[PDB]
């Protein structure tokens, strides 16, 4: 939401450098179904 | 009887502790520094 | 959207192997020790 998101972006604009990147994304670490979701998003592309 | 006989095993909560959350179209890329370097660069010249 | 919330969770044989299978009606009772005596005491006397 909009706390955590600012949250997440003032962290990487105080702490980035050389060629830092941050990905972040929304995901429950109690269901399977989730985790086999974040692996494949990981793995293969995201083309929109 | 299937509800209940979760209810009865792993819990009333159950499908809201277990429910998915994942969606990869809502995944934030944070890899702007450039911007934020020249931004930085400017109130370096406003602070004292 | 339950059960197949369940079979990616939990698996897809999870009732089969939580089911209930306790009944108070089917309890045995063993406790004649009387009667078994006396037959083996007969058994004794049919063994060389």
């Amino acid at each position: 939401d909009e706390e955590r998101l600012a949250f997440y972006r003032t962290l990487y604009r105080d702490h980035a450098r050389y060629g830092a990147a941050l990905w972040l994304v929304a995901a429950n670490m109690a269901s399977y179904s989730d985790v086999d979701a974040l692996v494949e998003w990981i793995g293969t592309e995201q083309t929109e | 009887e299937l509800i209940d006989l979760v209810t009865a095993e792993l819990g009333a909560d159950w499908p809201r502790l277990v429910a998915p959350v994942f969606d990869p179209k809502k995944a934030v890329v944070f890899d702007d520094r450039w911007a934020s370097a020249r931004e930085d660069l400017v109130k370096l010249w406003l602070t004292d």
